[PDB]
């Protein structure tokens, strides 16, 4: 079928350019009508731009016209966006949407989305500190052990545990916003308690937006 | 605000039937474009719902359905369920000026009728490596409740606090309840000279407390 990747988040300088990367697989690029719609955080969803099949053309919204350009290379089966003279505004999570260009329709398969961060803070990655199991985080035959994903920027951070070899109880919370202006989230796993002694549980953090991965070994409060 | 209006909410109870509008010009869904829709489950990316007005993409179950008539479109639910509770998008093409694609402002879907659901808390001190770097993170994480309401206090000892307190706003897991999480931030001396700390989390009238001392290392 079609599935989509882009390029990953980060933070640019207001008055800055971004350039949004997604490569298609399943089908080749022509055979797709691209497009890009943006959602900023805690609204809703806006076109940017996209290929019309009907006149074998890419248009742009009129609010982006001037400031956008969309290329592809089909070599390579990669579409890009780039967006110039950055603003607030344009923090937002950019999409890459698709739909087979033999159809009107232009975003039948959705990208994963890319946070760009419009800002002049500089990124930060985050420091990661283990959150040990205790008789305090137990509850009888289960126990509870995390990650604390401390002072990063911009957002996102994702958490996985042992690899994705867990995810049953696995549970990443959102992060908080702090005085300093950095974020903070933590990561938690319920595990058996019985386990403790033995098993190695390790949290494994990405943070694209500083090119910082991290795996944690978390072990029990000693 | 957006091209298409849509209600920004909606609420039913579980096996009723709700419609969500959405309402065009002469310029899209009155000039015969096709509309179609788009549902964003909590925390997840937008992905198609229905399209070309009435049509169920594979996977989509038959209680979604969809309608045009004039410059309006409807998307009906049937039999709704606890599952369905997600933001709504309609969208079309509007002949303006260009080619266009337009969307809707979004409806936020309630599940009326959910039964209340008591907050699962669990506490973590600070970890020896962060002490070493001189800082201490109290953290306190409130997970499973609804309705989505909760109030975070802290005490140090007996005795209320609130500098160095963040505590973010709940939002819906993928379960339909709800997450929080609370931050207290201390220097390791102020972790080390009190007897204890506590977080204590009020949900629709009754309280869960959990406490940390600096003296276990259980």
């Amino acid at each position: 079928q079609v599935q989509l990747v882009q390029s990953g988040a980060e933070v640019k300088k207001p008055g800055a350019s971004v350039k949004v990367s997604c490569k298609v697989s399943g089908y080749m690029l022509i055979e797709l009508s691209m497009h890009w719609v943006r959602q900023a955080p805690g609204k809703g969803l806006e076109w940017m731009g996209g290929f019309d099949p009907e006149d074998a053309e890419t248009i742009y919204a009129q609010e982006f016209q001037g400031r956008v350009t969309m290329t592809e290379d089909t070599s390579t089966d990669t579409a890009y966006m780039e967006l110039s003279s950055l603003r607030s505004e344009d923090t937002a999570v950019y999409y890459c949407t698709t739909g087979p260009a033999v159809t009107n329709r232009p975003a039948d398969y959705w990208g994963p989305g890319t946070l760009v961060t419009v800002s002049s803070a500089s990124t930060k990655g985050p420091s990661v500190f283990p959150l040990a199991p205790s008789s305090k985080s137990t509850s009888g035959g289960t126990a509870a052990l995390g990650c604390l994903v401390k002072d990063y920027f911009p957002e996102p951070v994702t958490v996985s545990w042992n690899s994705g070899a867990l995810t049953s109880g696995v549970h990443t919370f959102p992060a908080v916003l702090q005085s300093s202006g950095l974020y903070s989230l933590s990561s938690v796993v319920t595990v058996p308690s019985s386990s403790l002694g033995t098993q190695t549980y390790i949290c494994n953090v990405n943070h694209k937006p500083s090119n910082t991965k991290v795996d944690k070994r978390v072990e029990p409060k000693s | 605000q957006s091209v298409l209006t849509q209600p920004p909410s909606v609420s039913g109870a579980p096996g009723q039937r709700v419609t969500i509008s959405c309402t065009g010009s002469s310029s899209n869904i009155g000039a015969s474009y096709d509309v179609h829709w788009y549902q964003q489950l909590p925390g997840t990316a937008p992905k198609l719902l229905i399209y070309a007005n009435s049509n169920r993409p594979s996977g989509v179950p038959d209680r979604f359905s969809g309608s045009k008539s004039g410059t309006s479109a409807s998307l009906a639910i049937t039999g709704l369920q606890a599952e369905d509770e997600a933001d709504y998008y309609c969208q079309s093409y509007d002949s303006s000026l260009s080619y266009s694609v337009v969307f809707g402002g979004g409806t936020k879907l309630t599940v009326l009728g959910q039964p209340k659901a008591a907050p699962s808390v669990t506490l973590f001190p600070p970890s020896s490596e962060e002490l070493q770097a001189n800082k201490a993170t109290l953290v306190c994480l409130i997970s499973d409740f609804y309705p989505g309401a909760v109030t975070v206090a802290w005490k140090a000892d007996s005795s209320p606090v609130k500098a160095g307190v963040e505590t973010t706003t709940p939002s819906k897991q993928s379960n339909n309840k709800y997450a929080a999480s609370s931050y207290l931030s201390l220097t390791p001396e102020q972790w080390k000279s009190h007897r204890s700390y506590s977080c204590q989390v009020t949900h629709e009238g009754s309280t869960v407390e959990k406490t940390v001392a600096p003296t276990e290392c259980s």
